[PDB]
RNA sequence: GCCUAGACCGAGGACUGCGGUUACCUAGGAUGUUGGCAUAAUGAUCUUAAGUCGCCCGUCUUGAAACACGGACCAAGGAGUCUAACGUCUAUGCGAGUGUUUGGGUGUAAAACCCGUACGCGUAAUGAAAGUGAACGAAGGUGGGGGCCCAUUAGGGUGCA
RNA sequence: AGCGUGCUACUUAUACUUCACCGUGAUUGCUGUUUUGACGCUUUCACGAGUAGGCAGGCGUGGAGGUCAGUGACGAAGCCUU
């Protein structure tokens, strides 16, 4: 990460540009669409209670 | 108390007070409270008394009349919150109220010659809108009371 | 003064900061050096190491004179030269006429090397002297006179 | 409630003041405490603060540091200041010429100084010809030298002083101190 | 003394004028400056929630699903006293400054945040705070650590002297920083004293300490939080 | 001395935010919006109904 | 209020601090002392105990040592006492010792009279 | 956005600030007015009633109101002291020295004032001892280091403890 | 007015919010206006449980040096007293 950093900082230098290098942890996602061509959503209900042995 | 003497720092003058931001704004009165309006009185010695209401002085009082000889109650000013505004309205548009203000009743028995002509040429008017209504004149005249099984809360006035 | 101790501070508490269990009892783990090998080990071991035992020969009947024999450095040296006459001494000095330090007169027995001497010559006479306090006296010119 | 991230109500655990009566020491401490609250200059604040040590730690100043101070490259002529006393070295072959300011001077101290073509003046001079401590070079003692040091943190293989009334052979060198008398620590 | 009081009164009062005017007339300035940011925020929220609207419309319409983007910003109140705490949620209400029941702090939602605040989970009630629950917080119950001391938020002049270098010289600012989770918002709700709100007029549910799910007031109640604040603040 | 709630005291609303006055002389807290009187879900949507 | 102005005066706490039992004891005088006990119901402050003193009964740093006409109440045993109240007649009173004379206690009464000094105890 | 009912509070005490309306303001903390009272309306305490709560203190104890112990009552007395030798810390005097008080001088006589040789401690340690006995160097190098010097964000120099 | 469950309102801790006052800790500033208190004045904020125990600041007692040219037989000290 200390090489990957150095690397990345002379190509922000040599580009005349900036690059940020502090990790970040998981952030919440973004917006999104779903598609349902061939994943029309499919209803389930809670089973019956049954005796398998 | 102990032998503490006071020092030369103590000092005895009074600091003036800062300056206020306390600027006064005129009163708002019920809405109920409009000139020629019947009223009760709640408190004083002339409680339970219905009066007219005929000007609004620059005291925050209200100047009222009985008529003086329909009820015994005279020209004066009274506090809005000691007085319930009825429903029942005169026609005071033919008083003249003009001369009224905080000035005439200073304080300086007996009574002022003035006050009297003035009680007389106010109740001529008050008297005439008065007729026009029946039973107006026994209403002012009867004193007002609670009687059992009334609740303020549910009465219209 | 009593009116600055904290006994006059407790006064109206119970046990005296004492404590209520531990109480403040005659002698709890004995008189004196009380138990030095049994229970208060932990004490002699962590903060008296070698306080049992014997060590070395004994010697009767010591005479601590016989042993007197007070030690002066070089750097303290010039010192026993006279005040009002240092100045001079330390400018007049050569092979033909230096100071005479008389070290046993001041109550001297040794003289040893530690410090930086004057480059100027002088004369000490001495009791004793250690090999490296010598070796200064004399780079800087000077001489030791051993005296009894 | 609170759950406190802290201890409350604790004081700072500095000196604010001198424990000292000595009226004059208060002066001093007069003259600094507004140098302190009106300069900016660093040189006053610290000067402020060692008004207020305990004997202690102003360990006294001998006349020899001053002229190992004074001997670093650039520092000949810069003024002493010693929040202490200065004495005496009787084992310096030479002393130069040099302003030094001091709470106290020894005889031998004010002597040689003087005798040197030095000034000898006090805390209070100072301000006026340095009231932000300009060219100035603060020197304080050897503090791990006391006597009372020698023997904090005692412990075994700890290598302190152990405190001890008398000294010889037969005074706490057997047992704990020799391998030959059981262990050594 | 008395006209020598009174005219150095009235002199240093004409510099006192002079220098006000200055000072108004620079500032005059500065207040056009916070007052178009204020429009500029209030026009970009407008402009994201009609996007917002619009996206979900239209994947209605385009037999598609409109997935919203994760909230950002989380509001959590310590509803739990100060005792028997285990050392763990101990710590970590200490860290995020909630050392007293009902006490409030702006948390930017990723993963080190949100497996501290599910440390904190059964003594905290959290949630999603709106744009009107975020102001009414900072209007009324605002408060600054200027040199370790709760300064309440009266002037724009505090908050410019201490986030003028983070471009924050406004409370609109603050609150559109807080808001839209900024570049700044570390130091803008760590400069934020805890918020110190008041017991909910109607009250909590009938037993706090059980998730918000079961029926209780811990864990995340997320638009709800909006309501239990409107109580609380 | 006294912290005054901007909430309650207009002026001191107006010393912090400039842009009430504006607020409330366009009307922002009650803007209307313009659109078409439209129904996206007439199709696939109805999936909600029943499956 | 004829003295220097002062807020209105409060007092926390109006009655005694009296000790516990010295109601029941004879032996245990009036005087306050703070029970030590490991036991006690009073030091462990169990509710329908007596009131004890604590900081919190402080008085008004504005109103203290005031007595009710407003003064700060000071001792006098001669007539040269009244001096260090000369500058400080509207904030200082003056309180006379009990044990003196019939006849110098008139002398002091009459020069705090001439000074303006108050005199809080002015029959006995 | 608008109207409306009630409660508690009024700290501060010439001016200084930020805003608004454009001089004034609601904008860095209550003013205005009226009535009554000053033989008193008002406030405090004591006694007592009522409501509500309140078990006997001290002690040892994990736990005492305890069916654990002392205490019938009252007054007076009544318990961490002084000394020899010490550790830490602090103040003071002098300072590589310091300590007049064993003694001598002196005296207005157990005081105060004055005097000095020795001696104690410190200024050298280490070794069982015979013994030996502290500068390679600017009294050392390296990384920090308050303060100081040169600068001009930064940077450099010097750097005591 | 029991049991399971849902709902609306309501009751009140020395707890929470705002405010007054006390203390502790910190903090702003205070000498050409420092001005007979700088061991002092002032701005601001936070905090306050406590046995054993520590420390600090105070109250009281016998006697001593100094001072008030202090009180007092025209009534000291002591004692009783809404
Ligand atoms: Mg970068
Ligand atoms: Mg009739
Ligand atoms: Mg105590
Ligand atoms: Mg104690
Ligand atoms: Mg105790
Ligand atoms: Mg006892
Ligand atoms: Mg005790
Ligand atoms: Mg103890
Ligand atoms: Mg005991
Ligand atoms: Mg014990
Ligand atoms: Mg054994
Ligand atoms: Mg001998
Ligand atoms: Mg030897
Ligand atoms: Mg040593
Ligand atoms: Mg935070
Ligand atoms: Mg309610
Ligand atoms: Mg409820
Ligand atoms: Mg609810
Ligand atoms: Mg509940
Ligand atoms: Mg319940
Ligand atoms: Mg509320
Ligand atoms: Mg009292
Ligand atoms: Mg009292
Ligand atoms: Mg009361
Ligand atoms: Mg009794
Ligand atoms: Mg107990
Ligand atoms: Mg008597
Ligand atoms: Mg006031
Ligand atoms: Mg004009
Ligand atoms: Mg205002
Ligand atoms: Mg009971
Ligand atoms: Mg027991
Ligand atoms: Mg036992
Ligand atoms: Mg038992
Ligand atoms: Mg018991
Ligand atoms: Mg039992
Ligand atoms: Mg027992
Ligand atoms: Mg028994
Ligand atoms: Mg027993
Ligand atoms: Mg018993
Ligand atoms: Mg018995
Ligand atoms: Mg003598
Ligand atoms: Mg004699
Ligand atoms: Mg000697
Ligand atoms: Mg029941
Ligand atoms: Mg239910
Ligand atoms: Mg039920
Ligand atoms: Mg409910
Ligand atoms: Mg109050
Ligand atoms: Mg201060
Ligand atoms: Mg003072
Ligand atoms: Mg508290
Ligand atoms: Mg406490
Ligand atoms: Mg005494
Ligand atoms: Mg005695
Ligand atoms: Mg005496
Ligand atoms: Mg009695």
């Amino acid at each position: 990460r200390v090489k990957s950093n150095a690397a990345k900082k002379r190509e922000a230098k040599a580009n005349g540009e900036t690059v940020y290098l502090k990790r970040q942890a998981a952030k919440p996602r973004g917006s999104r669409i779903i598609s349902t061509e061939g994943n029309i959503p499919q209803t389930l209900a809670p089973v019956a209670y049954e005796t398998f042995i | 108390m102990s032998q503490v003497a006071p020092k030369w720092y103590q000092s005895e003058d009074v600091p003036a007070p800062k300056q206020t931001r306390k600027t006064a704004r005129p009163q708002k009165l019920r809405a109920s409270l409009v000139p020629g309006t019947v009223l009760i009185l709640l408190a004083g010695r002339f409680r339970g008394k219905r009066v007219v209401y005929l000007k609004n002085l620059e005291d925050n009082t209200l100047l009222v009349s009985g008529p003086f000889k329909v009820n015994g109650v005279p020209l004066r000013r009274v506090n809005a919150r000691y007085v319930i505004a009825t429903s029942t309205k005169v026609n005071v548009s033919g008083v003249d109220v003009s001369k009224f203000n905080v000035e005439y009743f200073a304080r300086e028995k007996e009574i002022k010659a003035e006050r009297v002509a003035d009680q007389k040429s106010v109740d001529a008017a008050l008297l005439s809108e008065i007729k026009k209504t029946p039973l107006l004149k026994q209403y002012l005249a009867a004193s007002f009371s609670l009687k059992n099984g009334d609740r303020p809360h549910l009465l219209k006035f | 003064p009593t009116r600055l101790t904290k006994t006059r501070k407790h006064r109206g508490n119970v046990s005296a900061g004492k404590g209520r269990i531990g109480k403040h009892r005659k002698h709890p783990g004995g008189r004196g050096k009380a138990g030095g090998q049994h229970h208060h080990r932990t004490n002699l071991d962590k903060y008296h190491p070698g306080y049992f035992g014997k060590v070395g020969m004994r010697y009767f009947h010591k005479q601590q004179n016989h042993f007197w024999r007070p030690e002066i450095n070089l750097d303290k040296l010039w010192t026993l030269v006279d005040s009002e006459k240092k100045d001079e001494y330390l400018s007049k000095s050569s092979a033909s006429a230096a100071p005479v330090i008389d070290t046993l007169a001041h109550g001297y027995g040794k003289v040893l090397g530690k410090g930086r001497l004057p480059e100027v010559p002088v004369i000490v006479k001495a009791r004793f002297v250690s090999k490296l306090a010598e070796e200064k006296i004399r780079a800087v010119g000077g001489v030791v006179e051993l005296v009894a | 409630g609170r759950d406190h991230t802290s201890k409350q109500h604790v004081r700072s655990g500095h000196r604010t003041a001198p424990k000292s009566d000595n009226v004059y020491l208060q002066l001093l401490v007069k003259l600094y405490s507004f140098l302190a609250r009106r300069t900016d200059a660093p040189f006053n604040k610290v000067i402020l603060k060692s008004l207020f040590l305990s004997k202690i730690n102003r360990p006294p100043v001998s006349v020899s540091r001053i002229s190992r101070a004074l001997k670093q490259k650039g520092a000949a002529e810069k003024t002493i200041v010693v929040v202490g006393t200065v004495t005496d070295d009787n084992r310096l072959l030479e002393f130069p010429k040099a302003t030094i300011a001091a709470l106290r001077f020894t005889a031998g101290a004010k002597d040689r100084i003087l005798k040197n073509g030095g000034e000898a003046i006090t805390l209070d001079q100072l301000a006026l010809r340095a009231p932000k401590g300009q060219n100035t070079l603060i020197v304080r003692g050897p503090r791990n030298s006391r006597e009372a040091v020698r023997h904090f943190g005692f412990g075994p293989h700890k290598g302190k002083a152990p405190r001890i009334l008398s000294k010889g052979r037969k005074f706490e060198r057997a047992r704990g101190r020799r391998r030959s008398r059981g262990f050594k620590v | 003394t008395l006209q020598k009081k009174e005219k150095a009164q009235q002199k240093t009062a004409e510099e006192r004028a002079a220098a006000k005017k200055v000072r108004k007339a620079a500032n005059k300035e500065k207040r056009k400056v916070i007052f178009d940011r204020a429009a500029a925020y209030q026009k970009e929220y407008t402009e994201a929630e009609r996007s917002v609207i619009k996206a979900k419309r239209d994947a209605k319409a385009s037999n598609s699903y409109y997935v919203d983007a994760q909230p950002k910003l989380v509001f959590v109140v310590r509803i739990k006293g100060i005792n028997k705490i285990p050392p763990k949620p101990r710590k970590v209400l200490q860290l995020l400054r909630l050392t007293q029941i009902n006490a409030g702090v702006f948390v930017r939602l990723t993963k080190a945040t949100s497996e501290l605040i599910k440390l904190a989970e059964p003594y905290v009630a959290y949630g999603y705070p709106s744009l009107s629950t975020i102001r009414q917080l900072v209007y009324k119950r605002g408060f600054g650590k200027v040199n370790k001391q709760r300064i309440a938020l009266s002037d724009n002049a505090i908050i410019e002297a201490n986030l003028g270098k983070f471009n924050i010289l406004s409370i609109e600012d603050l609150i559109h920083e807080i808001y839209t989770v900024g570049p700044n918002f570390k130091q803008v709700s760590n400069f934020l004293w805890p918020f110190k709100l008041s017991n909910p007029n109607g009250g909590f549910r009938a037993r706090k300490f059980q998730h918000f799910i079961q029926g209780g007031d811990t864990g995340n109640r997320e638009q709800f939080i909006n309501a239990l604040v409107k109580q609380m603040n | 001395v006294l912290k005054k709630n901007p909430l309650k005291n207009k002026q001191v609303l107006l010393r912090l935010n400039p842009y009430a006055k504006a607020y409330a002389a366009e009307k922002v807290g009650s803007a209307k919006v313009e659109q078409a009187k439209v129904k996206p879900s007439k199709g696939q949507f109805a999936e909600v109904l029943k499956n | 209020a004829t003295s220097v102005p002062h807020p209105k005066i409060v007092k926390k706490y109006t009655k005694k601090f009296k000790r516990h039992h010295s109601d029941r004891y004879h032996r245990v005088a009036e005087n306050w002392r703070k029970q030590k006990g490991i036991d006690s119901c009073v030091r462990r402050r169990f509710r329908g105990t007596i009131p004890q003193p604590n900081i919190g009964y402080g008085s008004n740093k504005k109103t203290k040592f005031l007595n009710p006409a407003g003064y700060k109440v000071y001792l006098v045993k001669n007539v040269k006492d009244l001096d260090v109240l000369l500058l400080h007649t509207k904030s200082y009173a003056a309180e006379i010792a009990s044990s003196v004379s019939s006849r110098k206690r008139v002398e002091i009464v009459a020069k705090a009279k001439k000074l303006g000094v108050k005199v809080t105890n002015p029959k006995g």
